[PDB]
């Protein structure tokens, strides 16, 4: 069938450059592990205002002073 | 006698047909001349500057 794929590329080498890019953009988002970083960054941007919850007993974490040890690590990006 | 023009056949082998598919789709021709043979403007113009200068004749 490869003789076909070289005998449409002697006549219409145009749309073939579209298909060649048509796929290869569909396939790859399920591959490279850089993705799913993309979903973590985009969730953490505080559009809104954080509202402090009520602490009686627990209070699992997150003390009054924010810079004290509180919660997750978002600074894996700052070094990135 | 004779001659025959525009009588030729494409070669039809994958060493060639890239060379004709590196042409349609990458524009490797059509920039050959008018990317170039046009410029090629760097030659001195040819003008007889008229009210003063004038051109040749014969007796
Ligand atoms: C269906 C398979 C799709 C996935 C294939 C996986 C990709 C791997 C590489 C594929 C190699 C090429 C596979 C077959 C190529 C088709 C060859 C062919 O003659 O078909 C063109 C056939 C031949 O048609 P034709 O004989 O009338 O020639 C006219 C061709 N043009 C348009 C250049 C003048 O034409 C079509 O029907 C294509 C029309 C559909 C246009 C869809 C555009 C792409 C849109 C994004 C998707
Ligand atoms: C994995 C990543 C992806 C990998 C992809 C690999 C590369 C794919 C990308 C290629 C796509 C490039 C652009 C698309 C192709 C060019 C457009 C095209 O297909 O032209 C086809 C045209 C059809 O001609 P034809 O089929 O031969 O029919 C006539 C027969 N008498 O045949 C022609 O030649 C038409 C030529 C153009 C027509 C107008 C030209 C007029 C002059 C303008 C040229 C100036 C443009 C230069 C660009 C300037 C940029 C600053």
């Amino acid at each position: 069938v490869a003789a076909f794929l070289k005998n449409v590329w002697a006549k219409e080498p145009v749309l073939v450059a579209s298909f060649a890019i048509a796929g290869l953009a569909v396939i790859l988002p399920t591959l490279s592990p850089y993705t799913k970083y993309s979903l973590m960054i985009n969730r953490a941007t505080p559009y809104n205002y954080p509202v402090p919850l009520r602490d009686d007993g627990n209070m699992p974490d997150v003390p009054s002073h924010p810079q004290d040890p509180q919660g997750p690590s978002l600074e894996w990006l700052k070094r990135l | 006698t004779y001659k025959y023009v525009n009588l030729r056949e494409p070669s039809m082998d994958m060493k060639s047909v890239t060379d004709r598919a590196a042409q349609t789709l990458l524009w490797t021709e059509l920039i050959r001349g008018l990317g170039m043979t046009l410029s090629y403007l760097f030659r001195e113009p040819a003008t007889i500057n008229y009210p003063f200068e004038k051109g040749p004749l014969s007796p």
